[PDB]
């Protein structure tokens, strides 16, 4: 209802984890599991890759369709791109729906 | 395919042995498709009845009795035709997609 494609089995769940490394346990032995563990994060790079299937427009319609444009007059940032303070932004929803077709 | 010519109310009709007509059907679905509202125009039920060919036309988006960006025209001639003089004809086969059977 949000939107997209439903799937029974989708893309699965891709769940990552630190392992823990505790620091140095008592030297006597204790029971307890170990609460003392050394400070760590991780970074790295993700990739994903995804092909999509194309269905091309047949129409035989006469006049021009509509389009998604850029708008033409001047503006002091661009449209979808990084400002002086070098945060991106989207400025607008961009839906999917300008080609036409007859029921 | 006749002519008609018209003077002082005399109303003549010969055969123009060179024109055309012109005949193309819808293959891709890429025209309105005005079949299944139930219009006049069918094929009598009766065989010795002659019949006269409807006009085709085709509704699209509006506001009012205005138009909108997204309503489309459709020239027909923008397609493939097949024109045919007295001694030319047409044809054409077309074959059903599965269709549950109507229960009677």
């Amino acid at each position: 209802l949000m939107g997209g494609f439903g799937l029974k089995h989708p893309p699965p769940q891709i769940l990552i984890k630190n392992t823990p490394v505790p620091a140095d346990p008592p030297t006597t032995f204790s029971q307890a599991k170990l609460a003392s563990f050394i400070t760590q994060y991780s970074t790295g790079q993700v990739s994903v890759e995804i092909e999509w299937e194309l269905q091309k427009e047949n129409s035989k319609r006469w006049n021009p369709e509509i389009q998604y444009t850029s708008n033409y007059y001047k503006s002091t940032n661009v449209d979808f791109a990084v400002n002086v303070d070098g945060t991106y932004s989207e400025p607008r929803p961009i839906g999917t729906r300008y080609l036409t077709r007859n029921l | 395919v006749k002519e008609v010519t018209q003077n002082e109310g005399t109303k003549t009709i010969a055969n123009n042995l060179t024109s055309t007509i012109q005949v193309f059907t819808d293959s891709e679905y890429q025209l309105p498709y005005v079949l299944g509202s139930a219009h006049q125009g069918c094929l009598p039920p009766f065989p010795a009845d002659v019949f006269m060919i409807p006009q085709y036309g085709y509704l699209t988006l509006n506001n009012g009795a205005q138009a909108v960006g997204r309503s489309s025209f459709y020239c027909l001639e923008y397609f493939p035709s097949q024109m045919l003089r007295t001694g030319n004809n047409f044809e054409f086969s077309y074959q059903f997609e599965d269709v549950p059977f109507h229960s009677s």
